[PDB]
């Protein structure tokens, strides 16, 4: 109803937050390994 | 290396806890990185994709161009920790619930969780042939395996998966033959400065939607170091001239 739409479980509230923890270290490893690749091109 | 999380979902204290004492070693910044994101107040809530879902005014490219985007939108996993366990010697039906647990997780997935939801993705569509393609690389010292989605319809050859590398990836379904897909492949691995070193073709794999039976990821091994193209060529074009005739 109204009310369940406000606030989620703390389970949800969790999984919503490790899915947010998870792809913030996913860019900055995606950003680290394209740096990596990035600078093995200019160096070739 | 890589870990695996091998505990499903929720992902247990021990796997969590693990990946990021990895990342913090990998990355120069360390726990300076990691103590950034565990420790933020607030981290932006990543929008979900929407799981592809197929129209009739989709041609068999569009459908496989929306199944390609909803992989990409997933992401590449750079994280250190693959999030979903795929024993590729396991019955089909068995990988095809992983799949589903993707798609409800909405994680960054790699070549292999790409090739096993590009199955699960493509299994409503009868005339789409599917066969996992694998290459063996040599690249700056190491050795690379890599896997994805090959894909057979209306005489023409395409891929499907997930790569770090753009062109490791999705190809349109424009080939002629196994071979020019092949070759594309090897011609853009070199392009990245990686030599081939084995191409491995399996089997098509069953629509079904309770198939028992493991994908067969080994047909056809092929070592390419000594190898003239012509000679990969012919081998390749009976291969698949096999797959054809069934
Ligand atoms: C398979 C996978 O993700 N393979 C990698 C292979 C690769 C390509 C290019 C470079 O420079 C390094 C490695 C990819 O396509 O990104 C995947 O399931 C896996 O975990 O393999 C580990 C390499």
């Amino acid at each position: 109803r109204v009310e369940k739409a406000k606030q989620k479980s703390a389970q949800q509230e969790l999984k919503q937050r490790q899915r947010a923890e998870i792809y913030a270290l996913n860019r900055v490893m995606t950003e680290l390994e394209q740096q990596q690749f990035d600078e093995f091109c200019k160096q070739m | 290396l890589f870990h695996v999380n091998k505990s499903g979902f929720p992902i247990d204290s021990h796997t969590w806890e693990r990946m990021w004492m990895h990342v913090a070693k990998v990355h120069p910044k360390g726990g300076e990185m990691v103590g950034a994101i565990r420790n933020a107040a607030f981290l932006a809530k990543p929008s979900i994709p929407q799981v592809p879902n197929y129209r009739l005014s989709m041609t068999i490219p569009d459908w496989l161009q929306a199944i390609q985007n909803y992989m990409k939108t997933l992401q590449y996993n750079h994280t250190g920790t693959q999030f979903f366990e795929i024993r590729k010697m396991r019955p089909l039906s068995g990988l095809m619930e992983t799949a589903k647990e993707m798609t409800r997780e909405s994680l960054p997935i790699k070549c292999l969780e790409a090739v096993i939801l590009g199955i699960y993705l493509t299994n409503g569509q009868p005339s789409i042939e599917r066969f996992p393609i694998s290459f063996k690389t040599y690249f700056s010292g190491n050795y690379f395996h890599h896997v994805v989605l090959g894909i057979y319809c209306n005489g023409r050859y395409g891929s499907l998966g997930m790569s770090r590398r753009a062109e490791l990836m999705d190809k349109p379904l424009t080939f002629r033959t196994l071979s020019d897909l092949i070759f594309d492949f090897e011609d853009s691995y070199k392009k990245y400065l990686h030599t081939v070193k084995k191409v491995k073709i399996g089997l098509y794999v069953p629509h079904e939607p309770h198939s028992f039976q493991p994908i067969e990821w080994k047909q056809l091994v092929l070592n390419v170091s000594k190898m003239l193209r012509a000679d990969i060529r012919k081998e390749l074009e009976k291969y698949a001239r096999d797959m054809r005739m069934k």
